[PDB]
């Protein structure tokens, strides 16, 4: 296993047998690996306009509305509700 | 009467105007005749949906044709914060105006 | 109920059973529920 704080993951595993001499026999080990996350090396920026004005100060909200999966912006206004 | 159109007036020419006739949006019909018949505005306000964010403001000139019989400064609203907002900054309908 | 995008509730509730109570206190208008009034603002300490 490669272990850290956040998590182990098994990485190797081998299948190996003894001699009677003390030696051994072994298969090569089938090994495993995972996607990793390191975003102090590879987290990136891309600015967004697609969002025009939404924000916490005016009445928008990101949800998950009508099918939900990706949330998308609702707008509400007096006697009014929009959705992008 | 109900259009949009640049204004004609020496510093309206850049200002695009929004026309509506009062008398062909049928809301007197909303209501039977035996709940009375003098039908009279106190009060417009303007929204304009998403328009501005918090920060943003909107230039507008909300104005009545017929003037004559208003007291001065009744026939316009001026439209700037853009949310249901009015011709004043705080609007009141116990104050004596 | 469930409204259109910007859709209004008209509707008009009254006594019809008007007595000697005020002129015009026989009934109320409904522009939208939401425990709504026949003034814009409601005061109880109106003076009417």
């Amino acid at each position: 296993y490669d272990e850290s704080a956040i998590a182990s993951t098994l990485v190797f595993v081998r299948r190996v047998g003894h001699e009677q001499d003390g030696n051994v026999v072994t298969l090569p080990p089938l090994e495993l690996a995972y996607q990793d996350f390191s975003p102090r090396h590879h987290a990136h920026w891309q600015p967004m306009d697609v969002l025009a004005n939404f924000n916490a100060i005016q009445r928008w909200q990101l949800v998950d509305l009508k099918g939900e999966g990706l949330p998308g912006l609702l707008y509400q206004d007096k006697g009014a509700w929009w959705y992008r | 009467n109900n259009n949009l159109a640049f204004g004609a007036g020496t510093d309206t020419k850049t200002s695009l105007q929004a026309s509506v006739s009062f008398a062909d949006l049928k809301i007197r019909e909303d209501y039977p005749a035996s709940l009375g018949k003098i039908r009279r505005i106190k009060q417009i306000s303007v929204t304009l949906p998403a328009l501005l964010g918090p920060y943003q403001d909107v230039q507008a000139i909300l104005s009545y044709g017929d003037k004559a019989g208003l007291a001065n400064g009744c026939e316009a609203l001026a439209v700037s914060h853009g949310m249901n907002d009015s011709g004043q900054f705080q609007l009141d309908f116990n104050d004596g105006k």
